[PDB]
């Protein structure tokens, strides 16, 4: 897939992702906070179409993600992220996608997710997160 | 804590 | 060290 | 003076300041690095004119500031930053301004300056720096 | 803030 | 279980854990690095006995953990950590315990584990890790 | 002088220093906090005697240092730290020593001093501080 | 990187 790396910011204001219940997550875009002002990150798009869009608007700065979980599994021969769930101190967003395959979860006791990096071909191949106080 | 990232800040130097 | 700031990074999850 | 706060970034690429040898530092602007791309910070300008401009272009990322020093003193009844010197691992930039008053210096053994905040009326009233690994 | 230094903490995994 | 919290240190030199292939992880103790000197953490012991001991001696500071993975599952009605695997830049230690239940994994691209906290009753109930640059 | 480096800890509980009004600071010792428990640092002593001792007991964790200032100057041919002042959110401790020479000051807007390093021959030659969130 | 944790360090002040 096509690798992307948004880098580190001051916080997260909005997450826009898309998915298809028969396959996996497709598009991924984040609106970050950059020292108090919104910073629109690059839209990381799948090579194909046919994904329902989802908008997660956080009540920044009072609402922030405390846990990210999901599933990775095989789709057409390759391992991809098939599902994602975002839990904030306010509520749970998701699951979005297919909850099948191998689960993973990253609960955070102290700290904040301040950035994302990953790769997308037809679907989200993998992803990593920047953490900071 | 809030959802805003923190950094060490030193200063200020000059008019207090 | 270089002049680029560093951050903790966890992952990746998905295709290794 | 008029307070300003650029916030924290990933590094510093260029510093643009101005001064007058009879008074103090006037204008202050920084070109930061934001995850590998230049990010032009707001130009913080003095209310008056009559300052010689200085451009400090750093060979980012191999060159970075290791020490900031200067002088604070009285100009027309108020305390202001009258002089600044920037020392990198490559060379020394300055002193710029008037080296009179009370000296101050911030040598850094480990870490990086990643942002500035302060206030400017007719001159740079004061300033603080964001530090990070 | 208090005078106690902070660190990022991830988890817990196991009994919630 | 009995909660424990070693806190944050400068690095990890040695990990001592115990387990039983029919149940879960039992004892857990860590020798940390504290500014260049070994710091022996408190031995966190299970209320019962019958666990094979394991010693993981890291070639500190050149060898450090890059991924922690394991399984959590039900043992006698309660959720516990049944298995743990430690992968360093040098080799893989484990799996130790029973690889059954729900998997979890924490790969680290940048940063270090510098501390542990958790709880142990008959077995390791749960655990969290301190991360730092 | 004889170099020393206490390293980084979780906080500062007590500072013990000594000085002589005709020369400079002599002995320096710190009681740190290490994850909630006191950790007595090594006593860094001057080669000579004749210094009045000072004990600075902080009401940890509610009281913490916000500014360190002092003077460096010449004593018998060499540059040494002649004076130190510690200002916390509660009160000011000092000045201790001789307020003559070149001043220096480190005000902290956000962050904590979590460690000291330096060198002592007959007097405190120099010192550096570890800062952290 | 090595397995030793890092911290910001400012200074030194005094004999250079
Ligand atoms: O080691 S392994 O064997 O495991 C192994 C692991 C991974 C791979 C794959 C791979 N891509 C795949 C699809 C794919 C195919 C079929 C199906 S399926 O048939 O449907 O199942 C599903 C998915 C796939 C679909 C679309 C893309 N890949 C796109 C892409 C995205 C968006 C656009 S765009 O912009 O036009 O929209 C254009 C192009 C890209 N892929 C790269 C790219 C790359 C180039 C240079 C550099 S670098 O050198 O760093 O510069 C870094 C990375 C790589 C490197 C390896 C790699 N892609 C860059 C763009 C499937 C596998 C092969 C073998
Ligand atoms: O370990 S092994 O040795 O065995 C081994 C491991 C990995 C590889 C692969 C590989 N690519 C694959 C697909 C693929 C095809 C079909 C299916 S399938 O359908 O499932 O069959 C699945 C997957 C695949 C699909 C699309 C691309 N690759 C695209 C790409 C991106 C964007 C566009 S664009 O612009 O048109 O959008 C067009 C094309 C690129 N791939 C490179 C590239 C590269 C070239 C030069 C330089 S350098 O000269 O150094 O700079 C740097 C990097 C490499 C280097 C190795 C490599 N790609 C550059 C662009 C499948 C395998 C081969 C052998
Ligand atoms: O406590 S003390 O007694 O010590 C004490 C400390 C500080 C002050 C001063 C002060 N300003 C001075 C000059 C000045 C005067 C004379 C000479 S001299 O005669 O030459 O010597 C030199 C310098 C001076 C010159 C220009 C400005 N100040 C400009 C300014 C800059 C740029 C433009 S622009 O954009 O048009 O270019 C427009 C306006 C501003 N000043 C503020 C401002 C402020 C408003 C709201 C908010 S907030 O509530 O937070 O919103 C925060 C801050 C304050 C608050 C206090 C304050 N300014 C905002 C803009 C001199 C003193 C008074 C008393
Ligand atoms: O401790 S005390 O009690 O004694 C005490 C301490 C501080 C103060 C001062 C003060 N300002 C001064 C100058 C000044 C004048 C002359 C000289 S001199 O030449 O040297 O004499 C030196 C310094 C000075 C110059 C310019 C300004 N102040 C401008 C300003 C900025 C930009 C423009 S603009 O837009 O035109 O560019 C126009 C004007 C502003 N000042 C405020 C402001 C404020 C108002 C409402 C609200 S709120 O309603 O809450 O929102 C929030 C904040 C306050 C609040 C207190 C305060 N200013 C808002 C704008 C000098 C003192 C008074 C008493
Ligand atoms: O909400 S829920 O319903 O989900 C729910 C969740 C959790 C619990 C349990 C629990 N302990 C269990 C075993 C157990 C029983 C049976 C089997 S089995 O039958 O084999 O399956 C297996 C395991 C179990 C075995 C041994 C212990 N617990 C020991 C212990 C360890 C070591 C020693 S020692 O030192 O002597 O060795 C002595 C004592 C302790 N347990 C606590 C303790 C505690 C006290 C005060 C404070 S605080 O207020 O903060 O101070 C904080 C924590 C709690 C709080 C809740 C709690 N323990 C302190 C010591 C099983 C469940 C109940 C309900
Ligand atoms: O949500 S609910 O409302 O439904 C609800 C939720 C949770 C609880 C439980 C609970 N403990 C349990 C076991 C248990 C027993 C048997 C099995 S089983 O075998 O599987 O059946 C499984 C689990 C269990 C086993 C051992 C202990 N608990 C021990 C303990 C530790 C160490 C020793 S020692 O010293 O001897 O080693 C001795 C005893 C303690 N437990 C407390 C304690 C406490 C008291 C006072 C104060 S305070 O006054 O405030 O300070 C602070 C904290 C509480 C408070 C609530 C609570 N324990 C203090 C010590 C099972 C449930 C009840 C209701
Ligand atoms: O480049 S320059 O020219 O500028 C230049 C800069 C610095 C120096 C000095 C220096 N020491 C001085 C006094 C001194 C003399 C006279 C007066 S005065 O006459 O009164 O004015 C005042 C002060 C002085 C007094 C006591 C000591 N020094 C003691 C000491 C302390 C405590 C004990 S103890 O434990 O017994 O109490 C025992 C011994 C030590 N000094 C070292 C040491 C060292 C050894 C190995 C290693 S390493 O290789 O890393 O291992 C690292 C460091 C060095 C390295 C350079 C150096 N000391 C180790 C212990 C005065 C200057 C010379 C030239
Ligand atoms: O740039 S130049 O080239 O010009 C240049 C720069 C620096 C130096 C100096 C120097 N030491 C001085 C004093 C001094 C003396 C008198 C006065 S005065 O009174 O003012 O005159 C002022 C200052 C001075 C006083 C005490 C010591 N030095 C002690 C010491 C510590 C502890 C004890 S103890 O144990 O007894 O307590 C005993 C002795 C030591 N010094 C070393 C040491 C060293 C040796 C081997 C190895 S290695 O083999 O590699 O391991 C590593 C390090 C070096 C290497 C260079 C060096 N010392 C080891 C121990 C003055 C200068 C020379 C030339």
């Amino acid at each position: 897939g096509k690798a992307f790396d948004d880098g580190a910011f001051t916080g997260i204001r909005e997450i826009n992702l898309s998915y298809n219940k028969e396959t996996a997550i497709g598009d991924f875009q984040v609106v970050y906070d950059l020292n108090g002002s919104p910073y629109v990150g690059q839209n990381h798009k799948s090579f194909i179409t046919g994904f329902t869009p989802v908008k997660i608007s956080l009540d920044f700065p009072s609402e922030y993600i405390m846990e990210v979980s999901g599933y990775t599994g095989n789709v057409s021969g390759y391992v991809v992220v098939r599902s994602l769930t975002f839990k904030t101190n306010k509520k749970t967003y998701g699951p979005y996608g297919v909850t099948s395959g191998t689960p993973f979860n990253l609960p955070i006791e102290n700290g904040l997710i301040v950035g994302f990096k990953g790769s997308i071909g037809y679907w989200l191949d993998y992803f990593s997160m920047y953490l900071s106080l | 804590q809030s959802g805003i990232s923190q950094t060490v800040i030193v200063g200020p130097w000059g008019a207090k």
